[PDB]
């Protein structure tokens, strides 16, 4: 629990359920298993420097 | 951009240029999709007719992957005006489609309370732009980022000499001669949170340009998402 630790370990948005916390990730990606990191979609997600 | 570094290569994708007929860059923007822009209200009053350009690094030197997009619709805040400042905000829908490609990527609108928390609380934050390279310079040839430092909410009225909303925030440095500038305006300013930028706030307003005990006034994003979103979905 805590979003305040570390974000809840998010890799992303962090929210709390009154007991856990929930992660969640901007338009254009999708939470992976372990559900705290986030993956893109298409080979230009928002926030990323084109490399 | 007085001071700061060089964008280089993919760095700043997500930076916008509003041009005027003269083709001459006046005003800043940020990718918020392939369709919409996101710019300051005032930068809504320099010019008569104007486009937006995505993928400009240098603004003299065809570098292939620019790209001109007219506007379809202008969406500018109702509560805005140039007495106050307050409501620095608009969003741009393009006319067609901005083909993503290197130079050319969107930023991410975050989560209101996240952002608050999280984001605004980092300590520093990334400024973009083609404006002035000092106070009474001339629009850079080049593009510019600037890391600035956030700046206590508190400071920043008392170093002001204008009401610094709560639409606003403060951010740069007190001494040190880097700041955004004219020309700025509208530009991208965002955060870094794991190799993923987030759009925080808009390039508005500044007494000069790096003066000592004065900041960089910018459009507090958070408290304008709601609306951001109404205006995608337009409206
Ligand atoms: C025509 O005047 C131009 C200007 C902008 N410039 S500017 O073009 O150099 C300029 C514009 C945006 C900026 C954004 C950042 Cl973060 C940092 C520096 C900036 C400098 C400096 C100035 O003193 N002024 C004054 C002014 C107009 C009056 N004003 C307010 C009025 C009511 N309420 C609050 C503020 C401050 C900005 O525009
Ligand atoms: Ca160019």
């Amino acid at each position: 629990k805590l979003c305040s630790l570390d974000n809840g370990d998010c890799d992303q948005f962090c929210h709390e359920e009154q007991n856990s916390v929930v992660c969640s990730c901007a338009r254009g990606y999708t939470l992976a298993d372990n559900g705290k990191a986030c993956i893109p979609t298409g080979p230009y997600p928002c926030g990323k420097q084109t490399l | 951009i007085v001071g700061g570094q060089e964008c280089k290569d993919g760095e700043c994708p997500w930076q916008a240029l509003l041009i005027n007929e003269e083709n001459e860059g006046f005003c800043g923007g940020t990718i918020l999709s392939e369709f919409y822009i996101l710019t300051a209200a005032h930068c809504l009053y320099q010019a008569k007719r104007f486009k937006v350009r995505v993928g400009d690094r240098n603004t003299e030197q065809e570098e292939g992957g620019e790209a001109v997009h007219e506007v379809e619709v202008v969406i500018k805040h109702n509560r805005f005006t140039k007495e106050t400042y307050d409501f620095d905000i608009a969003v741009l829908r393009l006319k067609t489609p901005i083909t993503f490609r290197m130079n050319v990527a969107p930023a991410c609108l975050p989560e209101r309370d996240w952002a608050e928390s999280t984001l605004m609380t980092q300590k520093t934050g990334i400024v973009s732009g083609f404006g002035r390279t000092h106070e009474k310079g001339r629009q850079s040839t080049r593009l510019k980022m600037l890391e600035v430092p956030y700046v206590d909410r508190n400071s920043c009225k008392l170093s002001s000499s204008f009401i610094i909303t709560q639409n606003m925030f403060c951010a740069g440095y007190d001494t040190k001669q880097e700041d955004a500038c004219q020309g700025d305006s509208g530009g991208p300013h965002v955060t870094r949170f794991k190799d993923t930028y987030f759009v925080t706030g808009i390039v508005s307003w500044g007494e000069g340009c790096a003066r000592k005990g004065k900041y960089g006034i910018y459009t507090k994003v958070t408290a304008f998402l709601k609306w951001i979103d109404r205006s995608m979905k337009t409206r």
